[PDB]
């Protein structure tokens, strides 16, 4: 089939502001090339066929750490925008126990909010938006959202889908 | 060849249980979408591919859905939104806008013209098909619609979406 490259973004239609998606393979996934720190996974959905998205799924490693980032500059000014994390866990999981999983954004004045998501609650296989935290859209430089577990306990199950960076629009 | 992740096309919010669902190209009803002509299946890259199909010259244009609201979160409000985009070289919009329609279990409908002139060219916009509230179980369905004189071309579908609104 032809290919058609396409930037992985949207506007929203009567009022302009933009969105963006980064795929896990645009992210900074330490440990990212080590088969047994996360390997990395094709998506399917049945109904459809391959999804078009590689997915890095936890294998076992003390050393949770994916950072993104974007240029508040390129998105819309004025509007307060929305960090979401997509994810999964899977069995087999394994040492998130009262090690919840740390959600990061850091803005260019280096201020920095955290959220704690306890993957241990979540039903496994489904599809779960997370919240990262907020920023209004104002001045420039990057914003950088992480997700982060580095206890001294060794983890699995986790996969990351995607990272979201929505506007809050009026409707 | 890489082992696999299966998914099933709804999230929900982890800070409170709050559903959505979207479906794919694949499980939409397109018309004459494998006449070998009117659209030609793409596989659409971002940064692996999905197969999307792109419109490259018909004067009809007809994408419907449908989406079970026993599957969204009952009194929550939902924007429901086909992800597209008008591509360079497009053709045809001038003239013939989209006839757009939502249609819910209480029997009513929404009903909008888009002039697709005003889209932004080459890159994704939510088109907003209606807005509604789930209620337990029902039939949604949604049809994007123009079957005018005018010779369409450069239009592509990524996905229809069922989202909460966003907060
Ligand atoms: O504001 C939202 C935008 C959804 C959205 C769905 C399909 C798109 O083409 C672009 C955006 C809803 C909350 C996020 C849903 C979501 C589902 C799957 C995924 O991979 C990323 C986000």
């Amino acid at each position: 089939q032809p290919e058609l490259y396409a930037e992985n973004s949207w506007r929203e239609e009567m009022t302009g502001e933009k969105g963006i998606l980064i795929y896990p393979r645009e992210l900074e996934v330490v440990g990212g090339d080590d088969d047994s720190c996360w390997l990395w996974h094709s998506l399917i959905l049945e109904s459809q066929g391959q999804l078009g998205v590689e997915v890095p799924k936890l294998m076992g490693t003390k050393h949770v750490e994916v950072h993104g980032r974007w240029k508040i500059s390129d998105l819309t000014p004025g509007l307060k925008y929305q960090v979401l994390y997509m994810i999964m866990v899977e069995d087999p999981l394994e040492g998130w126990e009262n090690c919840p999983l740390k959600l990061r954004v850091t803005l260019p004045d280096g201020s920095s909010q955290t959220q704690q998501v306890d993957l241990c609650k979540l039903p496994k296989g489904q599809l779960i938006m997370t919240v990262a935290g907020y920023f209004d859209c104002v001045g420039d430089g990057e914003v950088i959202f992480s997700v982060i577990e580095t206890s001294d306990v060794v983890k699995k199950g986790l996969v990351i889908k995607d990272a979201v960076i929505r506007p809050l629009p009026p409707m | 060849e890489l082992p696999k992740v299966y998914t099933e096309n709804t999230w929900m919010e982890e800070r409170n249980g709050d559903r959505g669902m979207l479906k794919y190209p694949r499980e939409l009803d397109i018309t004459n979408v494998d006449d070998g002509k009117s659209w030609v299946w793409h596989s659409l890259v971002f940064g692996l591919g999905m197969e999307a199909p792109k419109l490259m010259g018909t004067t009809h244009v007809e994408i419907r859905g449908d989406f079970k609201m026993s599957k969204l979160t009952p009194g929550l409000k939902y924007q429901a939104v086909l992800l597209c985009m008008k591509t360079d070289g497009n053709e045809g919009w001038d003239s013939c806008p989209l006839n757009v329609e939502l249609n819910l279990p209480d029997g009513t409908t929404q009903k909008r013209e888009v002039d697709l002139t005003k889209f932004p060219t080459d890159e994704f916009v939510m088109m907003v098909l209606g807005y509604f509230e789930a209620v337990e179980s029902g039939d949604i369905t949604f049809s994007v619609v123009d079957t005018s004189d005018c010779v369409k071309k450069g239009f592509v579908v990524k996905d229809a979406a069922l989202r909460p609104l966003p907060r």
